[PDB]
DNA sequence: ACCGCCAGAGGTAAAATAGTCAACACGCACGGTG
DNA sequence: CACCGTGCGTGTTGACTATTTTACCTCTGGCGGTGA
């Protein structure tokens, strides 16, 4: 989808969620829908709050987990 | 910048009335231009740029 | 017809002001542990 | 649920450089006095 793969920096998320991000590498929304929640939460330094954030700010675009994605990209 | 007044008050007379020394001024003033700039928030802003 | 005289318009100095670039307290707030 | 240990956003100097005006020389137009 052309939304997914825009880069986490506009998905307008918080500096400590951006640098998680940032530590984990993700760059496309598509490979992070990919993930779910516990694998989520095996991020260091990131708590219920941040995922919560993330399911919140992806549910308002319509965006969730659980989706596989193949050739992406 | 001057939107909806009669000057374009330097950082001096911002910091009398919110109280401060310029460079947190000079702070909020920034984090909000890198904040409109981004986008979801400055596309028809974008539009008024000729292009 | 000529010749000495006057004032408006530029290039370079110099003083003043504004914008630019890295540390310390301090109070919430998140995460570990019980 | 409750208590304590860091993280981090929120307010604070000091030294440096880039406009900005203001003033000082110099060109170069205009000008008027004086003359069968």
């Amino acid at each position: 989808d052309p939304i997914l793969l825009r880069p986490v920096d506009d998905l307008e998320l918080t500096v400590r969620s951006a640098n998680c991000l940032k530590a984990e590498a993700i760059h496309y929304i598509g490979d992070l829908v990919q993930r779910t929640e516990v694998e989520l939460l095996k991020t260091p330094n990131l708590g219920k709050k941040s995922l919560t954030e993330i399911k919140d700010v992806l549910a308002s675009r319509g965006l969730s987990l659980g989706m596989r994605l193949e050739n992406w990209p | 910048f001057g939107i909806d007044m009669n000057t374009d008050y330097t950082l001096e007379e911002v910091g009398k009335q919110f109280d401060v020394t310029r460079e947190r001024i000079r702070q909020i003033e920034a984090k909000a231009l890198r904040k409109l700039r981004h986008p979801s928030r400055s596309e028809v802003l974008r539009s008024f740029l000729d292009d």
